[PDB]
């Protein structure tokens, strides 16, 4: 019955050559005899074009090929929060299966203009500099670029942890569940990444898709779609997902293997020419939605490795391009000691103050000796967040001219120092600035008589 | 007195030109080798498009 | 078994076909027994027509067409264990040691399949080797990658050396090294000092093990004889449940292989020249290198980069991956501090205070930035002279001195030719002793009692030895 | 019989593709009807991929080709010593056959790791520029680099002219027999050569394999390969021999020529993937083997043209890689009258120093010290009066140095005169004496020391090594002559 099976005609270079599967879908997965499957790429007449999701030792010339009988597809629901899974949503961390909602596709397309919102509600990052600077919205696609050894991992790993007061509140709408696609990584590094996040109780609700290096690039290319298709269904169903991305440039490493090896000419940078609508479509499923679809969002948070520092290069100005803004983390700074190395200049949020806390935009005056401390005062101590009542206070002291007088060696300290005793003995004002979320002018000077006081009392 | 401070404001002026020299040949070394990686990628591509 | 015959020989490409109907698998081994050693060929393609692809692991010269096949029924397989210790393998497991066979009593395969998610250690770890700079300031993980860079002068072969005794003592770990891609001369140079030095007895028990493909051996053996020394050191793991080196060099020739096997297939070259498939290959080498409940396989790893360019795609790739670096320096052994590793171009992931702990931190942070604050004013040191400083730039002059010395250590393979007893230095001890050195206990010892002694317990004594002097 | 014979379907340039020979080897040599010779190095599964080391015109569709059963092979013995012959074998010096002692294929495995050995004896080539600074040991594999007209062939060509002090002795174990590969040189210079050669005798001892540019590509491809082969009979029966390949550069070439016209797949520079393979093939069959196989050797100087002196081309860095030491040799130098124009800062022997003669070793340990210090006192030096005593020293001295270092060609010398001179230059005896007039004090020199200390040359190279007294001697000889000169 060829119809509905096949036997392969020829397998090289991860592609196999399939006949019969008459009457296959395109983008159709298949299974092998063998248990490895595969994605009806091109059809021909006469004969099929499979990639193969495995290494390709697994298939051989005369095998039977068999139809599933449906397009490329993931596992989504809530069951997979605590869940480590692979491209294909197989889980990998031995707990046991998968108690999937449903299941979704992996190429979706975004939702278009009119289903949309604009973007208005913050993703506290717990980061001074990015909660201060260059908000984050729900929403939003905001892309971490950088050098290797430069802080790109931890700046969303900090904002997945942060999120753990709120995820435990009762108040379903200020949740954010997140998702980390590991592509290309090492699976020592995802493994005590899980482990971290587990130490930090922050694995109750964060998906961890892992297609690692030793992943057939196939793998590498579909983990982030399925990825995508579980953070929306957070989305669609009126819940707030964050997705990072660590990294699109080893994606698009993968799809350029997949393509040169099928023959695909080469473009610039020998990337195949379809490398934007690799990532166009991928970037552009992170929306925030309307209350007709249930104000929903999904916020997008992919990681570039940049080889020299340079922007230029054709992968990053792609996603650049796409995005909604970047924050451009300097090797230079980080060895100086300035950590998270934030590229203050080149760094730019273009939906900005909408999303900020107004606490902050009416404190901060526009940030972007005395700019020295601010620095200081910026730097952040890994796995270390702050909480948006604790970052107004430090922005205040700094931006009204406070801390000018103390040592710079010794700012590090008071941040300690103060924020312990305005929460030992002021924390009305911090009930206060957390609840209302807008500072009262009356708080505004509540706040400067506890600044002028402690700075005098350090 | 003014020969000293120019021959001393001749060996800092200098110094100064030198490690500035030194900073712009630490830039145009990651230039050169990017365009030594696009000039073979490219020559390649020509190569190959022409044996297709 | 299963017979072929040949179809088609160009370069280092062969076809053959397979009329029975019962192909070999991918990656799978053939070999034809020809005169003067039966040569194998690696499947790489089902082209149809039952007709398979493959690349030679040895010269294709004298192959007629209809010549012969057989399919081994798996992958290059080769011997593991003991007897593996102190003999020179080929990349399809020969002995070219011509001290007869190595009668193991078991055969793997080097394509092996990486430990799942589910095996892999769920925190890092230091792997303590015993040398002071290493262990304090560049500290080597356990199932990790660490890149070895320098070229002459330099003395990387008595580190390597120095690397395996420690291992085999603090550790009881066994060692295996891969030559990939490297000149014949400079293999033929570490046999003979590894038998002096004594990590090779041929009378006795030999600590590692060699693995040995080189130019000339054709682009395809270059491609796999890192997977035979991963397999050797795969298995020391496994069942042994050892903690073994793996060194590898040189890596970039593991890149170039690839690359040459690629352009021969007909795939189209990606960047600057390399393979398409450079992030998967270099993957599926490295993650197999990696700690399990059993044990860890770690990685040392020789690093040529390429027009100096740590941006060509086989750098990145690597050091993507690796976990540490080391660098020897010619400028260092100027000096006379042999082992000669720069304490600031070394670095290392694991140097955070949740790997190795706030009393190693502390420790490995005020070291670098004294040394870091004298080479930056290296200068003016001798323009002005060291009276014309601070009273406390002058004392951390003092400091970074007495430590760049005392990061010195005498190592127990080079006796054979220095003639100075050498010595293990615990991390412990390591680190209490640079805080020692750092809280000024120590100051008013005579920069030279810090010379190659070891520990502090050891500058004590040499202190005393130049007071008797 | 389609086994034994063929039928020529195709004929491109340089290439042809034959029905039948079924039998055939790969790398199996056939010969045409016309009488025109080629290799199969494509064999496909219904037609075989010749390369013809002749012109197209003698080939045409419906030709039949009949298969040798031989490998691409050459001739190898001591008969071809004195002659010139092509790269599979054939003399071309006009004179008659050879009496080859056997034949050895091309493509031959380089021995392996444990029957070689450290290099240890020197390969004198009487350049005082690289024996005291850059010193090449017997099996040693050591780069000749630089742009066109710099000194390669003539370092390469003086180091085969000085060999005729030992060639000529009954010691065969200090005799260094020499082949010269010249490929993509002209006909007419390599008619000179030889004539060069024969005016000072060494031909009786040399081999030149001539693969000239109007010869086709894979003769060029083939030539190195078969001069190595000839040499690797003297290297296994216990003998000395000295390979140079003037240059690797045309043979890159010729093999990216023919692997083109053969249609595979190219890589980067429009070369071939597997380059590598042919150049480290090619130069690793030099070694120096145990005892257990004679202890011969083969030494190989291969010759590298660099455009504009850039070392980051593909074929140099593949070959900078591969060898075991280079000798740079700089345009810069050469035209402001340096010769030979040897960069010692690039020049680098990372085997040879073991090997350097002791001699030699002892008075120029400091040479590489004193030319690094001028070599950067160089810039400040037209200034003048401004510079402190401790760099106008430096000055004073690198200058006799460098002069010293320079030699005309077709002169080189023998070590028992190269030591009294570098010893004068680093004891600084020379500094009482004009730059200009340094070559009338060597030319002087020796003669002075031949005449009235000879016996102190005869020790020295009978022993190798200054003994205690020896130096003493020697700072005698040298100052009674600087105050005399
Ligand atoms: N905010 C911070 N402050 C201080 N140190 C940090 C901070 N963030 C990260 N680090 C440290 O710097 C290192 C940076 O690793 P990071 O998590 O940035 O990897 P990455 O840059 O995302 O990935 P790769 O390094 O593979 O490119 C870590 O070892 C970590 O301990
Ligand atoms: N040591 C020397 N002293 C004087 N002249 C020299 C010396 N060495 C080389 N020359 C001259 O420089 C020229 C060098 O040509 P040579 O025989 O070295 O070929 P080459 O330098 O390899 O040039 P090509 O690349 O064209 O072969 C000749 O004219 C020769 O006379
Ligand atoms: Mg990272
Ligand atoms: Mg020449």
């Amino acid at each position: 019955n060829l119809n509905e099976t096949g036997r392969v005609l020829a397998v090289g270079d991860g592609i196999a050559r399939v006949f019969g599967l008459n009457n296959i879908q395109a983008e159709e997965l298949v299974e092998f005899s063998s248990g490895v499957k595969g994605m009806a790429l091109n059809l021909e007449p006469g004969q099929v074009g499979i990639v193969l999701f495995g290494s390709d030792r697994l298939v051989k010339e005369g095998e039977l090929v068999k139809r599933t009988g449906n397009i490329v597809d993931v596992p989504v629901g809530p069951g997979l929060l605590g869940r480590v899974v692979d491209a294909l949503g197989n889980p990998i961390d031995g707990k046991g299966p998968i108690d999937a909602a449903g299941r979704s596709r992996a190429q979706v397309k975004a939702p278009g203009i009119l289903p949309r919102r604009s973007v208005h509600e913050p993703v506290q990052t717990g980061l001074k500099a990015v909660d201060a600077l260059v908000p984050i919205g729900r929403g939003q696609r905001e892309l971490i670029i950088g050098d290797r050894q430069t802080g790109k991992t931890a700046v969303a790993l900090d904002t997945i942890l942060n999120q753990k007061r709120w995820n435990n509140g009762s108040d379903e709408s200020k949740k954010l569940y997140c998702v980390y696609v590991a592509v290309g990584q090492k699976r020592s590094t995802v493994a005590q990444l899980v482990q971290t996040l587990e130490q930090h109780d922050a694995m109750k609700y964060s998906i961890i898709v892992a297609a690692t290096a030793s992943e057939a690039a196939p793998l590498q290319y579909l983990a982030p779609f399925t990825a995508a298709s579980i953070g929306e269904w957070f989305r669609d169903n009126g819940k707030h997902a964050l997705i990072v991305y660590d990294d699109l440039s080893k994606q698009a490493v993968a799809y350029r293997q997949l393509s040169l090896l099928l023959r695909r000419p080469p473009g610039r940078e020998a990337y195949p020419g379809d490398v934007f609508y690799l990532h166009s479509r991928l970037l552009e499923r992170a929306a925030k939605l309307s209350e007709k679809e249930g104000s929903g969002s999904l916020t997008a948070l992919p990681v570039i490795e940049t080889q020299g520092g340079d922007v230029s290069a054709y992968i990053p100005t792609n996603v650049i391009s796409i995005t909604d803004g970047q924050i451009f983390l300097e090797a230079e700074l980080f060895y100086k000691g300035i950590r998270p190395a934030i590229n203050v200049g080149l760094s730019v949020s273009r939906v900005g103050s909408a999303a900020q806390v107004k606490a902050l935009k009416q404190v901060a005056g526009s940030l972007k000796v005395r700019g020295e401390r601010l620095t200081q005062l910026l730097k952040q101590n890994q796995y270390s967040p702050l909480a948006t009542e604790e970052q107004v206070p430090l922005i205040y002291a700094g931006v009204n001219g406070h801390l000018d007088g103390i040592e710079l060696s010794r700012i590090g300290e008071f941040e300690s120092s103060f924020l312990s005793y305005l929460k030992s003995n002021h924390n009305e004002l911090l009930t206060e600035i957390r609840e209302k979320g807008e500072l009262s002018k009356e708080l505004l000077a509540s706040l400067k008589s506890a600044t002028e006081s402690f700075v005098a009392t350090f | 007195q003014g020969y000293a401070a120019e021959i001393s404001a001749r060996r800092n002026a200098m110094d100064n030109a030198s490690k500035n020299a030194g900073d712009m040949i630490n830039r145009y070394s990651i230039l050169y080798n990017r365009t030594r990686q696009a000039v073979i990628t490219n020559e390649l591509v020509d190569i190959i498009t022409g044996a297709s | 078994p299963i017979t072929g015959k040949v179809t088609a020989v160009i370069g280092a490409i062969v076809d053959v076909h397979f009329e029975q109907s019962e192909l070999p698998a991918i990656l799978n081994a053939l070999e034809i027994k020809t005169p003067q050693g039966k040569l194998v060929l690696e499947v790489a393609q089902h082209l149809g027509e039952n007709t398979v692809r493959t690349i030679a692991m040895d010269g294709t010269e004298g192959l007629v067409r209809g010549e012969k096949v057989l399919d081994t029924g798996g992958p290059i397989s080769v011997p593991v264990g003991r007897e593996t210790l102190g003999r020179i393998i080929n990349v399809i497991g020969e002995p070219i040691d011509e001290r007869g066979p190595i009668k193991s009593k078991l055969r793997k395969p080097i394509h092996a399949d990486p430990p799942s998610f589910a095996e892999q250690s769920t925190s890092a770890e230091i792997l303590e080797t015993g040398i002071k700079v290493v262990d304090l300031l560049a500290p080597y993980a356990r199932g990790g990658k660490i890149g070895l860079f320098g070229g002459a002068g330099v003395g990387k072969t008595v580190f390597i050396q120095e690397l395996i005794n420690n291992i085999a003592k603090a550790h009881g770990g066994f060692s295996v090294f891969t030559g990939v891609g490297e000149r014949t001369r400079e293999g033929n140079d570490l046999y003979r000092e590894m038998k002096e030095t004594g990590v090779i007895n041929l009378e006795g028990e030999s600590k590692v093990a060699l693995v040995f493909g080189q130019m000339n051996e054709p682009p395809g053996a270059r491609a796999r004889v890192a997977l035979t020394g991963l397999t050797i050191a795969e298995y020391f793991r496994d069942e042994e449940g050892q903690d073994v080196l793996l060194f590898i060099d040189n890596i970039f020739r593991f890149t170039q292989a690839g690359s040459e096997v690629s352009a021969l297939l007909g795939r189209i070259p990606s960047a600057v020249g390399y393979q398409p498939t450079l992030a998967t290959d270099m993957g599926l080498l490295q993650e197999r290198i990696t700690t399990t409940k059993k044990g860890s396989v770690t990685s040392v790893q020789a690093v040529y980069v390429p027009a100096d360019d740590l941006t060509d795609p086989a750098p990145a790739t690597t050091f993507a991956h690796l976990d540490a670096t080391t660098v020897l320096s010619r400028g260092i052994s100027e000096l006379g501090i042999y082992p000669a590793v720069d304490p600031l171009d070394s670095k290392s992931r694991l140097l955070d205070a949740a790997v190795v702990g706030q009393e190693h931190y502390d420790v490995a942070s005020k070291v670098q930035e004294t040394l870091q604050t004298y080479k930056s004013l290296q200068d003016i040191i001798a323009i002005l002279g060291m009276d014309e400083l601070s009273e406390q730039d002058k004392l951390t002059v003092e400091r970074a001195r007495k430590i760049q010395r005392f990061l010195s250590q005498p190592f127990a393979v080079a006796e054979v030719f220095t003639g100075i007893p050498g010595k293990l230095v615990r991390l412990k001890d390591t680190v209490a002793s640079f805080k020692a050195v750092l809280e000024g206990k120590y100051d008013n010892i005579p920069e030279h009692a810090f010379y190659m002694v070891g520990g502090i317990e050891d500058v004590v004594a040499k202190a005393e030895k130049l007071a008797a002097e």
